[PDB]
């Protein structure tokens, strides 16, 4: 149950059945090639054992860590992702390229929520990352759009990954609604699509917040209406 | 002023840096209490806003509620603020007080509606976003122009510039999101226009 056990089997992860893990593996590969290599393979698999779960990875990895696997995943799958189009792609790929995206716009929204107030290098790098992803959002935003649009198809079902993808979009909208109110008429639409996905499909997989995309709706019908005493005080 | 904070050392009606607020623990501390034991003191607040310079005579009083109310808050160990009445309705009544003497835009005035569905930290932060925007702007008759065509004092944010919150709002928008499965209801009251 250590770093260095993992390392030495090619079989024990199967006996274990990992967020610590994770870290361990990520923080050993990144100290100061063949077992760097090793230890990366298998932060992946372990990772992938999780179904690519992006809600517990982000509460529990850290920006920089995550940051780390999802960048050894995109190295190993394809090696620009806006010129991509996820159209040729192999699916695997493709999947790849799309939960990097979702977990960059996922963190670009999260780092604008207040949280309550070695650790110096983990902030400054952290900082880093997120002027990084400023820098490229447009890019991830667009990336997240064509794989909305582009439903041509291990292998999920295309109207959950679908429904997830415009639920993060509709997410980001509503964070750059903030200084446009243009922005608040697509964090609208994808909201309802969002919506309309998870009622048709009706099932738990992948898994998302009902109580925050209940707030989403009733504040999209509020601040784009295009019933209760407040709405109609607000209307009126 | 003289009944509540009568040493009066921060007199100046503008706001000084929220680093100052340590240095007289005691006095705000003084205040917050006084203003505990005596409910009234709240309702002479509002009598002395519904004239829009008078209010900001009362700077001294405002700055000391909201650093009594800010520490509160900081010393807050409750998941929620409903476990602090007094505190959460001191807060919402100063900023209501704020709001109608014309010190804060209407924007940043809705602010304590949801102040009862915000655990301690978020309300504390914007109390802080107040003070900031107190702080760029300043509660300063001089910034009250005469309008003569009514006979009452206007206190214009849009010709202050930025006085309807530019980055102060920046902080509420975010809480507003955070919170979005609780607060969803409540965007209405601090859209821009």
């Amino acid at each position: 149950t250590c770093w260095f056990e993992f390392l030495l089997e090619e079989s024990l992860l199967e006996k274990h059945l990992p967020v610590q893990l994770i870290v361990q593996f990520l923080e050993q590969a990144s100290k100061p090639n063949k077992r760097n290599r090793i230890l990366k393979l298998l932060a992946l698999k372990v990772a992938a054992h999780l179904k690519w779960d992006l809600d517990i990875l982000e509460k529990s990895l850290s920006v920089p860590v995550l940051n780390m696997l999802l960048n050894e995943l995109l190295c190993i799958s394809k090696v620009k992702h806006v010129d991509m189009d996820l159209a040729t792609l192999p699916p695997t790929t493709a999947m790849a390229v799309l939960l990097y995206n979702r977990w960059a716009i996922r963190t670009i929204v999260q780092s604008s929520f207040p949280v309550k107030q070695q650790m110096q290098q983990e902030k400054e790098l952290t900082e880093n990352i997120l002027k990084v992803l400023k820098e490229q959002a447009a890019d991830s935003i667009l990336v997240l759009e064509a794989a909305l649009k582009l439903n041509k198809d291990l292998k999920v079902k295309t109207e959950e990954m679908q429904c997830q993808v415009c639920y993060d979009l509709g997410a980001a909208y509503f964070q750059q609604g903030s200084t446009n109110s243009a922005v608040y008429e697509n964090a609208r639409e994808k909201f309802f699509r969002t919506k309309e996905l998870i009622a048709e499909i009706g099932s738990l997989s992948c898994t998302i917040d009902e109580k925050r995309l209940a707030g989403y709706c009733q504040a999209c019908d509020v601040l784009v209406p295009s019933l209760t005493p407040y709405s109609q005080v607000h209307i009126c | 002023v003289e009944s509540v904070c009568p040493d009066a050392a921060g007199a100046e009606l503008a706001w000084p840096p929220e680093e100052h607020a340590r240095a007289t623990v005691e006095r705000d501390l003084r205040i917050g209490r006084r203003f505990r034991e005596q409910p009234l003191l709240f309702e002479l607040l509002k009598l002395v806003a519904a004239a829009p310079p008078a209010l900001c005579y009362c700077s001294v009083l405002l700055r000391g509620l909201l650093a009594a109310l800010l520490g509160h808050w900081e010393a807050s160990r409750h998941p929620d603020t409903t476990h602090s009445p007094w505190h959460l309705e001191a807060s919402c009544t100063l900023v209501a007080v704020m709001a109608e003497g014309s010190l804060l835009p209407p924007a940043l005035g809705n602010m304590h509606e949801v102040f009862s569905q915000l655990a301690p930290f978020e309300v504390r932060l914007l109390l802080l976003s107040v003070w900031g925007f107190l702080r760029e702007h300043g509660p300063l008759p001089q910034k009250f122009i005469f309008q003569s065509e009514r006979g009452r004092f206007i206190r214009d944010f849009s010709r202050e510039g930025g006085g309807e919150g530019g980055p102060h709002l920046a902080v509420l928008h975010s809480v507003l999101h955070r919170n979005i499965d609780r607060l969803g209801l409540f965007s209405g009251r601090f859209q821009a226009p």
